């Protein structure tokens, strides 16, 4: 395995991923009355098991399964919240959203600014299983928010963590405006951790500092949080450097403040995402910092990420940017 | 006794293909002649005289508007316009068979919707010359019209992708427990999208109270419907799906109404999906044909007709004018409603603008603007 | 008479919906029943023996190898598998009426159609385990087959992709004047994609000699067909696009060649496409079924079961421990083919890689992989 | 107007980029006995009148309208190419081509790949208009290209001119790769030049230095070409300024080589585009150019794009990165 995932709200039970998700779901459909669920294969509790026992509990008009067909989900998902009901909509592989992507660019996107704000869906959220998971290949481990970054009117939320998962998951199913949460698949039946069983939120477009540190900023998200958190620890052991580790959560609209700050102190960055390195994320948090804090920087912004192919199957291990790929780059970047 | 869950049939024990019946298709519902005559009395709506002359004059006023605002968009005062010749029929005649709150979705053919559900001439003005008026803030082309208080859902340029919405609002309205049908309105070219066969899926296997209208003029710009599709048009489809299904001729008011009144309360009723495919021509006139009805009933003449087309032109005139000679809306109008809020990095850009408009805008056409 | 271009139609004077016939459904024709008799003489395909006996040993091969990979996924020595059980004889029996190279496009249960085509066991198992043997190169998840020699085209993850893909090869082979057929395999579930209605409807207006296969076992996953579809399946939905349509028994091997072999001679000849739908089960068994068939006409013997049951055992077994054994593909591999050429800016990422396993190579399994 | 269009292979003639888009697929249909031309309306010559003339003279089994389905029209597209017939499919508008985008990207730009080289779909190319057009607002405006930049596997090429629209469009027909070809609509009708009436080829992934200068680097393709050679003539006059004016040209793969070089030597790099700032390729270029020319930078790298925001219509000519936006951006450079 190429990660080891690690660590005021009420009562909490140990949760994996999915079950927090499923206790998301569950909190949301619990208080808010027009709530629905819906997609392929959803009813019995859905391939990764992420909504098991909700349709017993809410009904089958709420809990439902769609025909196989992911522009009509998006569609029929946009068209429940334009009546102002709240609409969950499942993507079963976030490789699988592409069907989708004119009704979500076109469509959701575009809808309230369009019309001068008389419509909207904005009680809209997607979610979908996202990134690699070790055997996935081409269509079981893609990575695409960088295609969604590019488009006004969308959020992009993505969680590294069972508690992080149900807080943003809450907050996108609330907020007014159509998102896509990604859910990292490989983390789903991974470690539990602790998570209120009562609702609570977790703010979008702010980045989590969960490490702090003087020499070097890390910027990840998803379960490449994971891979940098190791990757301080390896630094500080072999070279004595102190890294400054961030979760980014929220892709779009992204927290820039709270990254350039970081990048102030330190003076040097370093960006991961399992994600292609060509137009991947990293090159508009890079270009970005660098407009911000050209005088601060040290050395060269580095970006490791995926390569510019698609995404292999038995090679998978010589292709993720792990924390050997992620360790030398920082070397690099330090004796700059 | 074949035992397969996907379909309910018998065995057969000789191979037969079933072929499509195209020469034969499905016959189109009329109610009156060319001369404007009830063809069977069974099928009158017997509709009151004050509603019928609303539906003509709906038509007529429509018309109006599609001669001014065609010439205003050749002399390139507005930058796009789409016209309703042909089809002033198909949609005052079905809007007249909806509850005034039944939500419509449809495209560039419906303005004629909103004309009967008495939207200003100062709204769809506004709209096209995107004036401080406009409610759409002069964000997008002409004719994407959208009104919250009619419910009649903001058009949008691309094909089709009002259908599978639209039944996703249905199915809201079915759970709200609503006495409350969707349209969707949309052409025989738009039917080829795959958002088309989405929408009409869903609509059967989850069992929403829509009416799907398809509006065939056997042409999508340039293409005949010779190289759209090879079944009989769109009707035919409807079955495939588990659609009730009609076919009507769009050129007679009250066919089209009768088809769509007994669709909405059907659909209502049992929660299903409805297709009306409405026949029209490119462009034996939708308006032409409810004159000689009026006329054969005593309740319209030629006085009256010189009359209206005299007061409509003023009116539309009236609004024209003052739609041209209002400014447009404040520029600060491009960066609100991308999201609800305006995020910290769009506001940013939003005052870049007013920074570069500070020093440069004598470059920019800021008298024209409002504020 | 109606004067509409879009529909070649009667005038009807009364108001009726017409109705999805899907209690009466579309029948399923069948050639032998469970015990393998031929039910009606002028049905009968009189194959040859050996024919007959390779379709039974190629089903049978297909279920050996299914159970085998079944457990090594099980066990996590291959990521993935799909099996074919059910859908033997579909994919054995459609093969079967194809010539040699008429081009097949499929997903995940196509597996059969190779195996008449005599593909190795050795590359159905390279392409599983993802090694050196493998002319994928080890990209692609396991299952996802492709022979350019038996043109079968490369299978892909996302459904019904392969649909729109199969109608514009089938386009080519039209200009190209081949006396080719495309066949294109989907299940149920797949046809509720936007691709299928894309497919269906290109394939009729192009007139295309192409052959719909859709499989219809009532499930797609978890989702059974009420929630797929509410008209009477698939067959039901050809003649609405013009399309030539049948339904078939798919337990029933020779039901299954009959239909594809006229299907096949229909479209190559008229351009033209055809619809089979052929209803199995999610798994009165296909093989089972012809081994009736080949018993009644003195073809086959227990004997005979046990030592093939045993040969093909013995086969499938050392073809999988020849698999099991080799290594995988050069990494190098990860970066060649994602463009003809490689572009500078890819090769440089491919000696960023060799750079790294240089200095971090213990941290890698390179011992695994070729070179 | 916002911009102004201004300026060995034989025979030449004027054209406007409508006629050299129509040229260069006569030149093709010519050499080429396998290719075909087919979309919605391109029967009686196109909306854009870019197929005039072609069915006449090729056959109606040649050029060729199919149903109003962009999903199908890739599909369709892909499935000939595969056969190794040339496939020239075109989408009406760019803004309609995200319906085609998991054709585009799940199948397309991974076909070759998944497949080890057994199949391809090298003989497809897309061509579809593109940019803004004055009024064209949400959907007759956009300028799809960062979308597809983050998809291994194809090739985006977007030409300037009449002479690079001939050259690069016959470049990417005959490329053994999916490309697509974006046409600035703005052009199609907009000032003539010489073009040879022969077929000639402009290579792809090769950026075309227009105007050579030591104090700034300037980025851009499309009709933004034309914006920042006018931006290069009011620096000169205005501030005694030296612009270095190139063309990108090929979005994917891109010409890294020729704008580092130019940077090398200049110190200043400035990028526009009319596409919206986050996720537009800018911020790869710069990324980029930050990382191979870090020493070399005087100035913070500065990215002059469209708003993020839908394309509006009234709004348009405060939307749009113009001389004077761009002007602006790079006198404060200069003056860093
Ligand atoms: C997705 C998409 N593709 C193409 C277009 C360009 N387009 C605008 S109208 C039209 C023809 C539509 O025909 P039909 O649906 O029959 O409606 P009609 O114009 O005949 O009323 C086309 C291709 C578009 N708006 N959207
Ligand atoms: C576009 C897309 N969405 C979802 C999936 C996940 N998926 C893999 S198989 C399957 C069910 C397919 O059912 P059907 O087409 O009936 O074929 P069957 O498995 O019954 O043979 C699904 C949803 C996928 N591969 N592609
Ligand atoms: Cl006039
Ligand atoms: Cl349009
Ligand atoms: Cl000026
Ligand atoms: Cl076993
Ligand atoms: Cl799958
Ligand atoms: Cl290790
Ligand atoms: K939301
Ligand atoms: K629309
Ligand atoms: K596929
Ligand atoms: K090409
Ligand atoms: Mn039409
Ligand atoms: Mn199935």
């Amino acid at each position: 395995a190429h990660f080891t995932f690690q660590p005021e709200y009420g009562q909490t039970q140990k949760m994996n991923l999915f079950q927090s998700v499923t206790s998301a779901l569950d909190n949301s459909l619990a208080k808010d009355p027009t709530a629905v669920i819906f997609g392929e294969d959803v009813a019995f509790g859905g391939v990764f098991r992420c909504t098991v026992g909700l349709r017993d509990k809410y009904g089958k008009d709420r809990v439902f399964n769609t025909p196989l067909c992911e522009q009509g989900i998006v569609g029929f998902g946009i068209g429940i919240a334009v009546t102002g009901a709240t609409a969950i909509a499942e993507i079963q592989f976030a490789d699988y959203i592409f069907p989708a992507f004119d009704q979500i660019v076109n469509e959701a996107a575009k809808y309230r600014y369009r019309s001068g704000d008389l419509f909207n869906c904005g009680s809209l959220t997607i979610r979908s299983p996202w990134g690699c998971v070790g055997h996935g290949a081409l269509y079981h481990s893609q990575s695409p928010e960088a295609f969604f970054a590019h488009c006004p009117g969308i959020k992009v939320v993505i969680p590294r963590s069972p508690f992080q998962a149900k807080g943003l998951l809450l907050s996108c199913i609330e907020d007014k405006n159509p998102c896509i949460f990604f859910e990292p698949k490989i983390l789903y039946r991974a470690a539990a951790e602790e998570v209120p069983i009562e609702p609570y939120n977790i703010p979008l477009s702010q980045a989590e500092v969960i490490q702090e540190g003087s020499d070097v900023t890390l910027v990840a998200w998803g379960t490449q949080v994971h891979v940098i958190r190791e990757v301080a620890s390896m630094a500080k052991e072999k070279l004595g450097v102190s890294c400054e580790v961030i979760d980014l959560r929220t892709i779009i609209p992204w927290d820039v403040d709270t990254i350039c700050k970081s990048v102030i102190k330190t003076g040097r960055l370093l960006i991961s995402h399992e994600a292609p390195l060509t137009g991947g994320f990293a090159s508009e948090i890079s270009s970005t910092v660098q407009e911000e804090c050209f005088l601060n920087l040290e050395a060269p912004i580095s970006r490791v990420c995926g390569y510019d192919t698609p995404f292999p199957h038995i090679f998978e291990p010589f292709y993720i940017p792990d924390k050997w790929k992620c360790y030398d780059a920082l070397r690099k970047m330090i004796n700059y | 006794k074949p035992q397969f869950p996907g379909a309910s049939a018998e065995f057969i024990d000789k191979l037969e293909f079933i072929q499509p019946n195209v020469i034969s298709g499905i016959p189109i519902y009329r109610v009156m002649d060319r001369q404007g005559q009830i063809i069977n009395p069974s099928e009158d709506p017997h509709l009151p005289k004050e509603k019928v002359l609303k539906l003509y004059k709906s038509m007529t006023l429509l018309n109006t508007m599609d001669r001014i605002l065609y010439e205003s968009q050749r002399q390139g005062r507005i930058s796009f316009y789409m016209t309703n010749y042909g089809e002033e029929g198909t949609h005052v005649g079905s809007a007249a068979a909806l509850d005034n709150t039944d939500l419509v979705f449809g495209q560039y053919r419906e303005a004629g919707v909103l004309m009967y559900r008495d939207y200003p001439l100062e709204l769809f003005m506004a709209q096209c010359y995107g004036n401080i008026s406009d409610l759409g803030k002069g964000r997008q082309m002409p004719v994407h019209y959208g009104c919250k208080e009619r419910h009649f859902v903001t058009i949008s340029s691309p094909l089709a992708t009002q259908i599978p919405q639209a039944v996703g609002a249905a199915y809201a309205a079915k759970r709200a427990n609503a006495n409350r049908v969707v349209i969707c309105y949309f052409g025989e070219g738009a039917a080829s999208e795959g958002d088309a066969h989405a929408g009409f899926n869903f609509a059967a296997t989850l069992e929403c109270p829509i009416i799907f209208f398809c509006r065939n003029n056997g042409y999508a710009i340039s293409t005949p419907t010779s190289e759209q599709y090879r079944g009989d048009g769109i009707a035919a489809r409807g079955p495939g799906y588990g659609i009730m299904s009609i076919r009507v001729d769009g050129n007679d008011v009250f066919a089209v109404y009768n088809a769509t009144k007994e669709a909405r309360r059907r659909a209502v009723a049992e929660n299903q999906p409805f297709l009306i495919e409405a026949m029209t021509y490119r462009i034996d006139h939708p308006i032409s044909r409810l004159r000689h009805y009026l006329l054969s009933q005593g309740w319209w003449d030629e006085e009256q007709e010189k009359a209206w087309r005299k007061q409509s032109r003023r009116k539309v005139m009236e609004a024209f004018e003052q739609a041209e000679r209002k400014p447009k809306p404040n520029p600060n109008l491009l960066f609100s409603d991308v999201y609800q809020e305006m995020p910290a990095q769009l506001r940013k850009q939003q005052e870049s603008l007013a920074r570069h408009l500070q020093t440069y805008g004598e470059h920019y056409p800021l008298d024209h603007f409002d504020k």
